[PDB]
RNA sequence: CGGAGAGGUA
DNA sequence: GGGCTAGACGGCGAATACCC
DNA sequence: GGGTATTCGCCGTGTACCTCTCCTAGCCC
């Protein structure tokens, strides 16, 4: 068992899905500028389209692994339950997905690159938001969990 | 009546547990006025006093078990029959 | 070896001096060298002009100067002094009535000086002042949280320089002003400031519906004097509303330029936001006995305009980096100096009434005590003055660039929520989004960017290249965030032909929002990706393939590397290693062209072109603050010709000017018999055989001799009841000789102290009678080596009483210090890590013959677990490993900058080149493919890694181009059933070593009050059995174990004594008793007039004190 | 016996005066020079007990043969020094004062 | 821990408290919901529950909304915000303590309406829902 | 795991009763210097040191093995404590 | 009132509070002895009341009384009783213990499920009294005092004492703990095996229960003394007898990354 | 061998 | 020179605030 | 007089370990 940079296999369907998503986004923009749907509906449909593209590319990644590389190390590590979940495998092989602003709103453009292909400085700075958010979340959750545990212990100690 | 875990813990009858928990001054004043008597029922009180907690091997259900072999038991039985 | 470098982005500017943030700030603050006649109104001069002149005889200030340091730096480090300079001030006292002029230069204490690197020496220790981030003063407008359509107008002066003024539009219509938790209608103060009903009506009339809430006839009736009286009654209830008190209070609250000080940055922010011109740094002025407005009317206008929805009025984000500023060491020192000077001024005012009112000389008036007290307080006890972290030069270089949001006038750990911890959109290019402490301090502590510099006002600026038309110019502009939000900024990696943008559509930013833009709308462009990250993060190659959560740990762990005696620069560098070593000032560089005249392990003598013969002494085997050994090594030879800027001496953890914190090792990625389980690491013994990862550490012990009322303590070779073997290594003066090896228990310094008068117990009287030995009047207080330590003694420092030049603490005759060194090899328990965040402890050290080896016979050194990659998502290490394999087989090093580096096809080409060398060599010596290689090739073609039909050589090449080679098992000899990734990785040895952490205790000291065992490894204490451990033991239902943990191994005194005796006698332990802490609790409760009574089952009292407390 | 209950109740001035072995009347704590305890201070040896086991302050009785005895010279009882951890003092206020716990 | 009848004398309260508290650090509503549930705090956006049985009758003003629970002898009126989502269609019989609006139920009102057993069951289920959503297996016993 | 821990848990109604029985038997064995055992010389617990096989000094192991044999009788209120101690010290002096 | 090793005095704030109270009480007695006007006696009695309040509970009312030249409020009796640093939660529900140790952990794949690798030095320090007894039994030392004076120094240790130590720990167990202890399986009983080095060798399968990884974690060792504690540990707390989690009932000691991968 | 402040590890 | 003296956030319960 | 409604003061917010520094100031005999 080993891990090489070529063990993260990029499927061919990713390019077709991205081109389809680009033409769909162009159609959405053209339909918006004609006054058919407002800004809220445009934002919502963009998010919907990108989520559908993400799930599609995940399915494609896993079908490719299952069909052409049944013994690929990442696929084996995911299937056997030893390490990793489908989302991290997608982030390695597929596309990074959508990142959200610090206020909670989701960015309009997604991170179309993967760690296997390498990001750009802008996308990295974008994902740093969610990274710091999760870190602070854990750091502030630990103390509340401890306090709850102590309260419960002291209420049912007898 | 329904009350949260905090109030339910603070309103207990044993004043040592409530004193060690939270709001020490309030519980201590109320207990001192009421002249309360802690019966050492829970585990925290017995831990504070450094006694044997009433759980596990300290439980009153098994704490008094005796062990004796056949020979000594037979000898004691003979000694009691001749008494 | 050859150095190959990739990348196409050409940077137009080099990095600024990495430590300018401290050095330039302090140099501006002091103004030491500039002639006094031309000093600007900043820093010390500003504080002097602010405090002086004090009326009450009128004392006036003219100028100041700084003397010479009494002792050089190393001397202060030696004798625990503060490296400081004396500050003199030429003051003249003028008698207002007659005209007496008494001018003289008074000594006002000392000021600590900054070293050449940017750190201070306080009491012999190296210290660093950390810059602090906070909210910029000025005027802000925020949305009202509860009432939606309303706004809050805040006016905030400098910290501790005035109160926070709040303005709100109440629901009933009246405008309420809040100061110091006191709310009142703003109309009263508006009347006080000289405003009339007609004036407000004509000014604010554009927005009617709020003017009616502003109109109040009751206050318009009374003159500003009665309004001021009523206002003072509203602010200070209970105080007699005498007119002078009200005037003085309101003046000191608003119009006093000494008590209320809006910032220069604050005044600039106000002029920019409100679009007005401020004559001074106060809200209002006390002129002609009345008050005159400066700020309140325009900000009220702006608020009433905004609340109505006029275009052009926007709320302000309190996290926008145009609203937050940085205080450098200069500003903090100036603030503390101003506080001390104000105390000195009020003291002088006190002395101007007592004493002889005629015979007064400024030497008699001023007392230097408060200024020295304040400055020493700041430099010693302040929350920002931190112990320097100098494990390696990079560590101190990072510490000098750290930015904290805590400290005086800052957030606390409890009041820090999610908002202050987040990454705002304006940190791009100013604050590193990656590097931050992990844990509770996350997000509160950060690091400056690479190209970021701090201007005179305190805002962080970043450079951008100007883009006019479609051509990218070369002149850079340093911009702040407020100015940055007005343009469209392209990215750094856009395609370029010459100076023209070659791409039809570029990726740009507008107010932090990413967008696609046509070239003609591009106004600015980035300089380089380096400007987005800090200095630590800029050293991690292939960063574009690593998750942020792991690059964080990598950046943090690079700081904790230990300087090895055989350090090596990495095989894959980012091109920033030389600048870090040059700016850390660890190394020694040639000043000008010339020739080396003398080179020795102690000093280097250089002859320059000028003819002057310069001599640089090399700091050799010096102990850092953390215990590591810093030393310089000469890298030239006699007769060598050197130019300007060439390397002369190699600093600690550096290899020919390149930063070298670790070593390059041949690592293979595979699981190995469970020894890699969960981040563990297997290493070869070859690393220990050739002295890899060997580091030197220095421990320092200190003992004092002091005067005791029973007689003075003495240091002497004569100690009672010691065999000569224990005194073999001591000299005549009781100190160990330099070079003697010391082990746990041995004596470092012999010291005798007069025996305290005590009656010998009749048992001891019997022993003394039967043995016939007299007890000595002195007893052994010698310093001994603590358990687990030891090594070689290298230096002994001795400072007595009555010896010239040194001073000690009162009561101490002499003090002796001993330095002990030891070479720490790698062993089971030490911590290793690479730059991409992979860390782990060494779990097994195998012999050389058991390690997997390449077919040509070379064995790998380290074995990593592949199961760490997929969940951590740090693929940078795999690419670094491929490139390291290519380099190891080609014999060269590579430089791949961040986000513009070696892509995959170039690595494939390099790997093909390396495979040629690796295979054609074996082919020439008369060897084909091995049988085991053929079997592995078959098994690999069954896996789809190679193409079927090709010859074994072509399949081996196809495997090599993916970074995989065939390995053999050192134990069995058969090959691994599949190809395995192998390559060179750069691994550093961290500072947390098992030798410093292992600890055990059977019995030892106990505390006085609670009679429980002490804590910490230093005092030979025991571990803490916390509350949760008690919960666990209860859940197991183990009652006797818990009872023993609470009494026998604890503060039950007679219980534990009887337990020890019974154990050494062979019986079972006795039954415990009530702990001593419960008795302490009972007595404490009795101290509060509360009777606590223990009772039996029949409610009768039970004495737990055994009549000791019963009369 | 065996501890089975723990009762807590208010303490009358009578029980307080019964707990104490003497009144503290001088704010001094210890002689700064000799390091001996000040007379009638917060650390007095006649009130709270001896410092060294089985030894009076003036040095008249220094053995376990004398226990419970009170030295006439120094006024100290000769017992184990551990009693310095248990015995309590009392201050006699000139005017009554309200316990803050039962007020605020 | 042994898959057999529990032994007399086991400390069950501590085990229950630990089994509930240990997986807390994995809950990304979540932990605040669990906390407000264990403290029986009145929720902020609380639903409305029918105190009495009867048939539902909606009355909708263009600016106001109301629900009428109509029995044979009794009638009860509840005023609701305009945007409050409804979980009952007109002409339906609802039990006492049945939620009308979407949201969290105030435990004290449920106790006054439906009695203790309903509150205990509701609390158990609502606390279990969070650990279920977070993929944490935990017995209802604790 | 311990030898025959399953049969040990089968013998009692509560694991804590088994723990108490084992502890008390071990204390008895320690007090009476192992010469009051119920085991046979061939099944005594053995310990392998550098010299050879010897008697295991751990009393708890002896107690668990003895309980596994089945020649022990344990329960509540079998005999007053003082009478038990007197008869035990009389049969096996110290 | 402790004279620190440096010769300086460290005084509990109780001493300062008592000094202030006795000062004001003597002042009030002296004023009452002379019969001052009502205002002086009044403000003196007010100061006495405030001093008593500060002694019993400082900071409860008004500004907290502090030392001259400091802002730190003095520590009254109430502040000593309550709080996380107070007497209850610090010295009563949790204590420091003897016969304990702490070190770094390292995976050992060769150990059984009920074993743990323990360094020789930590074992020699923890089991010191039993080692002295065993050394007195055999001919290694004449008495326990000579044995202690023999063991006090490291360069005086011969090899027979290692065989004696191996004889001592035969069958005994030690408790391993890792903070934070979230559930009852954070403390587990293991049989020690004397190994070289300075790190604690741990079994792989128990890593999930402790939630411990090998990126530098540390663990604490405790030793139960008497036969009762030894039985309680060997029967109920042994790691080989706790295979199912009390929370859900599903196994905890189950295969993991490398094992599952290989299988 | 008591308390504060700072940094760090898990 | 030493000794002496002077930029959260929630809940919880009582106290008004206020309205009928 | 009563039945809410607000608000104002108090208490509370993880465990374990390691390193270092620093613990009053002024005046007069
Ligand atoms: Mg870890
Ligand atoms: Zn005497």
């Amino acid at each position: 068992i080993t891990i090489g940079i070529d063990d993260a296999v990029i499927p061919e369907e990713k390019k077709q899905y991205l081109e389809e998503a680009d033409r769909k986004l162009l159609q959405i923009e053209q339909a918006y500028e004609m006054g058919f749907l407002t800004d809220r509906e445009r934002y919502d449909q963009i998010l919907q389209l990108w989520t559908e593209t993400t799930e599609k590319v995940t399915q494609a990644v896993f079908k490719n692994f299952e069909e052409n590389y049944p013994f690929n190390p990442l696929y084996v590590m995911a299937q056997s339950g030893a390490r990793g979940n489908p989302q991290q495998i997608r982030q390695l092989c597929g596309l990074r997905g959508l990142m959200q602003k610090p206020s909670g709103e989701t960015f309009e453009v997604p991170v179309r690159s993967s760690f296997r292909e390498g990001l750009t400085v802008l996308e990295y700075f974008i994902s740093s938001h969610g990274a710091r958010k999760g870190g602070a979340d854990t750091a502030l959750r630990t103390a509340d969990s401890g306090y709850l545990t102590r309260k419960l212990v002291d209420v049912t100690h007898e | 009546l329904l009350m949260g875990v905090t109030k339910s813990a603070l309103s207990t009858k044993s004043w040592l547990s409530a004193a060690s928990f939270q709001n020490t001054t309030h519980v201590l004043t109320e207990a001192a006025i009421a002249g309360k008597k802690d019966e050492l029922i829970g585990l925290k009180e017995n831990v504070i006093l450094g006694r044997l907690i009433p759980a596990g091997t300290g439980s009153d259900f098994v704490r008094f078990t005796q062990v004796v072999d056949q020979k000594t038991l037979k000898a004691i039985e003979e000694a009691r029959k001749e008494a | 070896m050859e150095i190959k470098r990739f990348g196409r982005i050409r940077e137009v500017i080099p990095l600024p001096p990495l430590t300018e943030i401290q050095v330039e700030s302090y140099r501006r603050a002091l103004q030491a060298d500039v002639p006094p006649e031309k000093r600007e109104n900043v820093g010390i001069q500003a504080a002097f002009r602010e405090t002086f002149p004090i009326e009450e005889l009128v004392l006036d200030f003219l100028e100041y100067r700084l003397g010479e340091p009494p002792f050089p730096q190393d001397e202060c480090r030696e004798k625990d002094l503060t490296y400081q300079a004396p500050l003199y001030a030429r003051l003249q006292l003028i008698h207002k009535d007659t005209g007496l002029i008494k001018e003289d230069e008074v000594f006002l204490g000392h000021i600590p000086l900054m070293t050449e690197d940017g750190s201070f020496i306080i009491n012999g220790a190296d210290r660093v002042i950390v810059s602090q981030i906070h909210r910029s003063p000025g005027v802000y407008f925020t949305p009202d949280p509860a009432r939606p359509g309303r706004y809050i107008a805040s006016i905030i002066p400098l910290p501790k320089r005035g109160p926070w003024i709040d303005l709100e539009v109440e629901p009933n219509g009246v405008v309420s002003m809040k100061v110091n938790k006191r709310k009142f209608p703003l109309v009263l103060l508006l009347r006080v400031l000289g405003y009339d009903q007609e004036t407000l009506a004509r000014e604010l009339g554009a927005y009617g519906e709020l003017v009616q809430g502003l109109m109040d006839e009751s206050v318009f009736a009374m003159r500003p004097e009665e309004a001021l009286i009523r206002l003072f009654t509203l602010l200070r209830p209970g105080d007699p509303p005498k007119r002078d008190k009200a005037v003085a209070y309101v003046y000191g609250l608003i119009a006093d330029p000494r008590r209320y000080d809006l910032g220069e940055a604050g005044r600039y922010k106000a002029e920019e936001k409100l679009g007005i011109r401020l004559s001074g740094r106060t809200l209002a002025r006390f002129e002609d006995g009345e008050f005159k407005d400066e700020v309140f009317l325009p900000t009220l206008r702006y608020l009433f305009a905004l609340t109505a929805g006029v275009p052009g009025h926007e709320v302000d984000d309190i996290d926008h980096l145009g609203n937050r500023r940085i205080r450098t060491v200069g500003e903090l020192m100036t603030d503390q100096f101003r506080v001390g000077l104000a105390r000195l001024a009020r003291g002088v005012r006190e002395r101007m009434l007592m004493g002889s009112e005629d015979s007064l000389t400024p030497a008699k008036l001023v007392n230097s005590r408060p200024l020295e007290a304040a400055i020493r307080e700041f430099f010693s006890r302040s929350q920002l003055s931190q112990f320097k972290d100098e494990t390696n030069p990079l560590s101190s270089l990072r510490h000098k660039r750290r930015i904290s949001a805590l400290g005086p006038g800052g957030l606390t750990r409890e009041r820090a929520g999610f908002d202050v911890r987040d990454v705002h959109r304006t940190h791009y290019g100013r604050i590193c989004p990656v590097e931050t402490p992990e844990g509770a301090n996350i997000g509160l502590i950060t690091s400056l960017a690479a190209y970021a510099r701090v201007d005179e006002l305190g805002f962080i600026r970043t450079p951008y290249r100007r883009v006019v038309g479609g051509v990218v110019t070369d002149e850079v502009v340093y911009m702040t965030a407020t100015e940055e939000d007005r343009y469209t900024i392209a990215q750094a990696n856009t395609p370029l032909e010459g100076n023209r943008i070659a791409a039809e559509r570029v990726v740009a930013r507008r107010k932090g929002e990413p967008v696609i833009v046509s070239p003609e709308e591009v106004e600015f462009m980035d300089v380089s990706p380096k400007q987005v990250f800090s200095v630590n993060t800029n050293l991690i190659p292939f960063l574009e393939h690593d998750d942020a959560n792991r690059a964080l740990m990598g950046s943090n762990m690079q700081t904790q590397a230990v300087p090895l005696i055989r350090a090596q620069a990495p095989v894959v560098m980012t091109g920033l290693e030389e600048r870090v070593v040059r700016d850390s000032l660890a190394a020694l560089y040639a000043e000008e062209d010339g020739e080396v005249a003398k080179v020795d392990g102690n000093r280097i003598v250089v002859r320059y072109e000028d003819g002057r013969l310069v001599e640089y002494p090399l700091r050799r085997f010096y102990r850092s603050n953390q215990g590591t050994a810093l030393d310089q090594r000469p890298r030239v030879v006699v007769g060598q010709r050197v130019r300007k800027g060439d390397l002369l001496a190699d600093g600690p953890a550096s290899e020919n000017g390149f930063l070298a914190l670790g070593q390059n090792v041949l690592v293979a990625i595979m699981p190995f018999d469970g020894y890699n389980f969960e981040d563990a690491i297997v290493i070869s013994e070859e690393l220990l055989k050739r002295d890899f990862y060997t580091s030197i550490h220095i421990e320092r012990y200190e003992i004092e001799a002091r005067d005791t009322k029973l007689g003075p303590e003495r240091i002497t070779r004569d100690i009672p009841h010691l065999s000569e073997a224990a005194l073999r290594d001591l000299d005549e003066e009781g100190v160990v000789r330099i070079g003697a090896e010391v082990k746990p228990g041995d004596i470092l310094v012999g010291r005798t102290s007069f025996k305290g008068e005590s009656e010998p117990t009749p048992e001891e009287r019997l022993l003394r009678s039967i043995f016939g030995e007299k007890a000595r009047d002195v007893k052994d207080t010698s310093l001994r080596v603590p358990p687990g330590e030891g090594g070689i003694v290298v230096r002994t420092v001795r400072l007595r009483r009555g010896d010239p030049g040194v001073e000690l603490k009162p009561g101490v005759r002499e003090v002796v210090r001993v330095y002990v060194a030891q070479k720490r090899k790698l062993q089971v328990g030490d911590k290793l890590a690479n730059r991409h965040g992979n860390k782990g402890v060494v779990a097994k050290i195998l012999p050389v013959e058991d390690m997997p080896h390449l077919p040509d016979g070379t064995p790998v050194d380290v074995i990593l677990n592949p199961l760490g990659v997929p969940s951590r998502m740090n693929l940078g290490q795999i690419l670094e490993t491929h490139l390291g394999l290519a380099g190891y087989f080609l014999g060269q090093r590579y430089i791949s900058p961040i986000f513009d580096g070696a892509k995959e096809p170039e690595i494939k080409e390099l790997l093909a080149q390396a495979f040629e060398v690796y295979f054609g060599k074996r082919k020439g010596e008369g060897f084909g493919v091995d049988k085991r290689e053929v079997e592995v090739l078959r098994r690999a073609e069954k896996l789809g890694l190679v193409t079927p039909g090709k010859t074994p050589e072509e399949q081996l090449k196809e495997l090599f181009l993916q970074g995989k080679v065939v390995l053999y098992d050192g134990r069995t000899g058969e090959p691994i059933e599949g190809p395995i990734v192998v390559g060179q990785m750069f691994i550093m040895k961290l500072y947390h070593m098992v030798e410093d952490k292992m600890h055990a205790r059977s019995t030892g000291p106990y505390s006085l009050i609670t009679q429980q065992p002490l804590g910490g490894k230093a005092q030979f204490g025991g571990q803490r059995f916390g509350e949760m451990e008690v919960w666990a033991l209860e859940a197991y239902g183990a009652a006797h174990t818990l009872q023993e943990m609470l009494t026998l191994k604890s503060d039950d005194i007679e219980g534990r004594n009887a337990a020890y005796e019974a154990i050494i006698k062979g019986e079972d332990v006795p039954e415990p008793s009530v702990p001593e802490s419960f008795r302490v609790l009972v007595k404490e409760l009795q101290a509060l007039a509360l009777d606590v009574q223990t009772l039996d089952e029949k409610d009768n009292p039970v004495d737990i004190f055994e009549g000791l407390a019963s009369k | 016996k065996e501890v089975r209950k723990v009762r807590i109740a208010l303490a009358s001035p009578e029980k307080i005066r019964s707990w104490s072995y003497g009144e503290v009347e001088k704010p001094e704590t210890i002689n700064y020079r000799t390091l001996k305890p000040e007379r009638d201070g917060l650390f007095d040896e006649r009130i709270f007990g001896p410092i060294k086991d089985y030894e009076c302050a003036c040095g008249k009785y220094k053995r376990q043969r004398f226990e419970g005895k009170v030295c006439e010279r120094c006024g100290v009882e000769v017992t184990k020094s551990i009693v310095r951890r248990y015995r309590m003092g009392h201050i006699e206020l000139a005017t009554p004062a309200a316990h803050i716990w039962f007020v605020k | 821990s042994m898959a057999r009848p529990v032994s007399i004398g086991e400390a069950v309260g501590i085990v229950a408290a630990q089994s509930i508290g240990e997986p807390g650090t994995q809950l990304t509503q979540g932990l605040p919901r669990v906390i407000e549930l264990f403290e029986a705090r009145r929720p902020k956006a609380k639903a409305v529950i029918s105190e009495i049985d009867g048939v539902v009758r909606i009355e909708e003003t263009e600016e106001k909304l109301s629900v009428f629970v109509e029995s044979e002898g009794f009638s009860k009126e509840y005023k609701l915000p305009k945007e409050a989502r409804l979980l009952v269609k007109d002409g339906d019989y609802v039990e006492a303590g049945q939620p009308l609006t979407r949201g969290a139920i105030d435990p004290h009102q449920l106790l006054e309406a439906k009695g203790p057993e309903a509150v205990e069951r509701y609390l158990v289920e609502e606390i279990q829902k969070v650990y279920r959503a977070q993929g944490v297996k935990l017995h209802d016993k604790h | 795991a311990e030898p025959g821990i399953d049969k040990l848990f089968g013998m009692v109604d509560s694991k804590y009763r088994l723990t108490v029985v084992v502890a008390k038997r071990a204390q008895q064995l320690l007090r009476h210097g192992f010469k009051n055992t119920v085991l046979e010389p061939e099944e005594r617990p053995k310990m392998q040191t550098l010299e050879g096989l010897f008697d295991d000094p751990n009393a708890v192991t002896w107690a668990m093995k003895e309980l596994l044999t089945g020649r022990l009788v344990f329960g509540e209120n079998l005999v007053p404590e003082d009478r038990l101690q007197k008869e035990m010290e009389r049969l096996y002096p110290v | 009132m402790v004279q620190v090793d440096g010769g300086r005095f460290a005084t509990s704030d109780l001493n300062d509070l008592y000094r202030r109270l006795i000062n004001r009480n003597n002042r009030l007695k002296k004023l009452l002895a002379q019969g001052a006007p009502e205002i002086i006696i009044r403000n003196e009695k007010r100061m006495l009341q405030e001093a008593v309040d500060a002694l019993l509970d400082n900071g409860r009312r008004g500004a907290p009384v502090t030392n001259p030249g400091s802002d730190r409020p003095l520590r009254s009796l109430t502040d000593i009783l309550s709080g996380k640093q107070g007497r209850f939660r610090q010295n009563l529900l949790g204590k420091r213990v003897d016969y304990s140790g702490r070190s770094v952990i390292v995976v050992g794949p060769q150990l059984k499920l009920h074993q743990c690798g323990l360094p020789k030095r930590m074992a020699l320090e923890l089991f010191k009294p039993f080692l002295l007894k065993k050394m007195e039994e055999k001919g290694i030392a004449p008495n326990v005092k000579a044995a202690r004076r023999m063991l006090e120094r490291q360069r005086d240790i011969k090899d027979e004492v290692w065989d004696a130590l191996e004889e001592v720990i035969h069958g005994k167990v030690v408790l391993l703990n890792r903070a934070p202890t979230l559930h009852r399986l954070g403390i587990q009983a293991f049989q020690p095996v004397l190994v070289e080095g300075q790190s604690i060798q741990l079994h792989p399968l128990v890593c999930e229960a402790f939630n411990a990884d090998f990126d530098g974690d540390q663990m604490a060792v405790h030793v139960p003394l008497s036969s009762f504690a030894q039985a309680e540990a060997r029967i109920q707390m042994l790691s080989a007898h706790n295979l199912l989690s009390p929370a859900s009932g599903e196994p905890l000691a189950k295969p993991s990354r490398d094992i599952i991968l290989g299988l």
